[PDB]
């Protein structure tokens, strides 16, 4: 085509789908990760998670308004990866990198695993 | 804004 | 923070917020300009429009699943910034730059308002 | 992926 693009506009959508997320506006899903609740918006979840694309496909999960993950899965490790879905900001840090790889992995955060193994791999 |  | 940014990301969550539009996933209103009728996300609206956000913020038009613009709004006009909102192009020509001008300063979308004037200006 |  002929279309002319802007460049800040899918950073710009990013952040106003996080300031939604911050008060509450429009989510319609609560994520339970053992004692933890995390609030947010469906489609931003199918569009940064394997897993979540999976469940809200599936005809009858589509219309849950709860989902409660693994009890094996950390919710700090959760906490990082939806901050990191809202923002493509990842709070990687030694004290919590086998929690967010094994969170990435369950839901199928394939760059996310990536960048984990990668520095696992230069500490060893 | 750009030619993409 | 000692955060690691994925630059892509943004750019991937609005391509599968796309995907989703196009398979009609997770859709939670329908658009009416005049004659025609466009299904989308209420959250990507408001990402992106001044006029939209003030709409589902609103305690009772939130709940709305139908909504109706204004007679003036011309339906092409409406489709190539829906499009612009989901993708990040703008299909700018001789032919729309008029509708799509007129349609951006009603739906409130500033920096496409901004690129529209500079075209017409560069125009006379 | 950068240091922002
Ligand atoms: O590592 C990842 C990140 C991811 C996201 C999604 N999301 C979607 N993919 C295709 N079309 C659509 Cl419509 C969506 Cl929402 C699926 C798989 C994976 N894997
Ligand atoms: O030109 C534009 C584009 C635009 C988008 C929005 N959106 C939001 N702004 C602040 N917080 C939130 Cl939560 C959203 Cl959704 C509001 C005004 C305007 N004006
Ligand atoms: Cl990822
Ligand atoms: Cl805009």
């Amino acid at each position: 085509d002929s279309c002319i693009q802007f460049t800040r506009h899918a950073s710009d959508v990013l952040l106003n789908l996080n300031r939604l997320r911050s008060r509450d506006i429009l989510t319609d899903v609560v994520i339970v990760v053992s004692r933890e609740q995390f609030r947010a918006h469906k489609t931003v979840l199918m569009a940064c998670s394997g897993l979540f694309y999976s469940i809200f496909t599936d005809q009858l999960k589509c219309n849950l308004s709860v989902i409660n993950l693994d009890p094996e899965i950390n919710p700090e490790g959760f906490c990082i990866l939806l901050d990191f879905m809202y923002t493509s900001r990842l709070n990687l840090r030694e004290g919590n990198i086998m929690a967010v790889m094994a969170t990435a992995m369950y839901l199928q955060m394939e760059h996310v695993v990536d960048t984990c193994r990668k520095f696992i791999k230069a500490s060893e | 804004w750009v030619i993409p």
